[PDB]
């Protein structure tokens, strides 16, 4: 455990720092998620008559 | 000063309204009635405007080429309307034609025959205005702007109807609808020019007396429509002008920001490269479009309703690479009313107010639309004095209140007909509606 410790001493910063980012980003993605779907609703909500000229 | 507008009523509930002019030697008589389009259903959705057609080919006395006859040696002539809310019926004569003139728009509104035979033949006559309306491009631009703005209500059907209801339409449908809306609480009888309002008032004893009341009588111009920021795009590319309608939801006839919305349609104005004093206006807009040749024309308007309006505005434009910024400075000048008019903007569109309300009334078919109209649509004929007054009361901070709840950042009804590749999609013209730097 300690030689590990030697090799990587930010690990307990890293994996917490990690876990902060974890949850912005996945909230990030989510709200992402919602704002694409709304924008996007009246190109896939379109609709068509055709009537041949 | 014009003269004071004279008002009586009938036993049954008719409305006589009345305003003589003793300079001209023409009348304006006619009924407006308080019911349209918007009484119909869809099953018989077309109805009003297929009576219109037969109220003119004939009546239980005249045949339909006495009626011609009768009118012919009258004079003057007659003539009809159907909107949404509103149908007239009238008469223009000489002074003394003018008795002649009601007895006949009373025969034709309470005792026409439709008569199977006339049904059979009108069917098809409609049926070919559904296909020439299509070139009166302001027409189909207005048509398809209600249809999609009051999507699946009643305010969003077309006055002519659909097809299929042109081919089924009855004469028992028909007498059902002229019995359920053309009553005496809902029909004004109106003249205009070289009328005396006590003959008036007489002649309408005389004809319109047996008219039926409603059974629940509500006051003149009484109605929840549900406006829809929606799109219809309809693209020709063989057409070489284009034409865009864009409307927020407006104001009806009796809201209280009736005139801050007719002030606000003033500040941006309306716009004609064909007049020669166009490129002098003050409006800003007005400048940008002439100044970087954007439109050939645009036209601000303020349409109401009973219950609702649309407030907008109509373009059209052969500049068909630069539709994007004819959109964009349009809707960065209605951003304006709600971040940057000042009284500057407010006084100046004030004055040229106060002038129009009274230029518009010229003529005495003008007049009695006039008076047709405010005694259908408010159940009083407004005074100049009032109207000043109201106007006088809209201030800027009025007008930046209406637009910041009526327009900023708000849904529109946009509609594009022609060569409108260059017009963007709804969110690229939505985002104008709001200025970031605001
Ligand atoms: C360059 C590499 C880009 C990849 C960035 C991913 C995360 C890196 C952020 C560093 C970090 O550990 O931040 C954590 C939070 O992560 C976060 O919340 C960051 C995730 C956000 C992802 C991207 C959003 C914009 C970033 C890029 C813009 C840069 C320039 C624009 C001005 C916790 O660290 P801490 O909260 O302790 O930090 C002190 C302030 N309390």
């Amino acid at each position: 455990a300690f030689l590990t410790w030697a090799a990587e001493p930010e690990h307990d910063e890293r994996k917490k720092l990690g876990l902060k980012a974890i949850i912005v980003i996945s909230a990030m993605l989510g709200l992402s998620v919602y704002i694409k779907k709304f924008k996007w609703s009246p190109i896939k909500n379109r609709k068509f008559i055709y009537n041949p000229p | 000063v014009s003269p004071k507008t004279r008002t009586s009523n009938l036993k049954n509930g008719l409305t006589i309204a009345s305003e003589s002019n003793p300079l001209v030697q023409t009348a304006t008589v006619g009924v407006w009635i308080d019911a349209g389009s918007r009484n119909e259903n869809a099953y018989n959705n077309g109805t009003a405007h297929f009576f219109e057609h037969l109220a003119f080919k004939g009546t239980d006395k005249r045949s339909q080429h006495q009626l011609e006859l009768d009118i012919e040696n009258m004079g003057g002539h007659l003539n009809a309307y159907t909107s949404r809310e509103s149908t007239v019926y009238y008469a223009k004569s000489f002074k003394d034609d003018v008795p002649k003139s009601v007895e006949i728009l009373a025969d034709i509104l309470q005792h026409s025959k439709l008569a199977e035979s006339a049904i059979d033949r009108e069917r098809e006559v409609i049926t070919r205005e559904l296909e020439e309306v299509n070139k009166q491009y302001e027409e189909v631009v207005f048509d398809h702007l209600h249809a999609t703005a009051f999507m699946n209500q009643p305010l969003g059907r077309t006055i002519l109807g659909p097809r299929e209801n042109i081919q089924t339409i009855t004469n028992t449908e028909l007498r059902k609808f002229i019995t359920e809306n053309y009553t005496a609480d809902r029909m004004v009888l109106v003249g205009a020019g070289a009328v005396d309002h006590d003959a008036l008032v007489e002649l309408a004893e005389k004809y319109f007396s047996h008219l039926p009341s409603s059974q629940s009588p509500v006051p003149l111009g009484t109605p929840i429509p549900n406006f829809v920021g929606s799109e219809v795009r309809l693209r020709d590319d063989t057409m070489p002008v284009a034409h865009i309608a864009i409307a927020v939801e407006g104001v009806s006839w009796t809201s209280e920001d009736y005139y801050t919305a007719l002030v606000a349609q003033a500040i941006i104005g309306n716009y004609d490269r064909a007049v020669g004093t166009s490129r002098h206006q003050g409006s800003r807009l007005s400048n940008i479009v002439s100044e970087n040749n954007l439109a050939n024309s645009f036209q601000s308007f303020s349409t109401s309703y009973s219950d609702t309006g649309l407030w907008g505005i109509y373009l059209t434009s052969e500049n068909t690479t630069q539709i994007d910024d004819l959109v964009h400075f349009t809707l960065k000048e209605w951003n304006r009313l709600s971040t940057s008019v000042s009284n500057l903007q407010v006084e100046r569109a004030k004055s040229q107010l106060k002038a129009g309300l009274l230029l518009s009334l010229d003529g005495t078919t003008y007049v009695a639309e006039d008076i047709g109209r405010q005694l259908t649509t408010l159940g009083r004929r407004v005074t100049p004095a009032e109207v000043e007054a109201k106007l006088e009361a809209v201030t800027e901070h009025d007008v930046r209140a209406w637009a910041q709840k009526t327009l900023y950042d708000k849904d529109i009804a946009l509609v594009g007909l022609g060569p409108i590749e260059g017009l963007y999609d709804y969110n690229r013209i939505r985002n104008d509606m709001s200025m970031m730097r605001w």
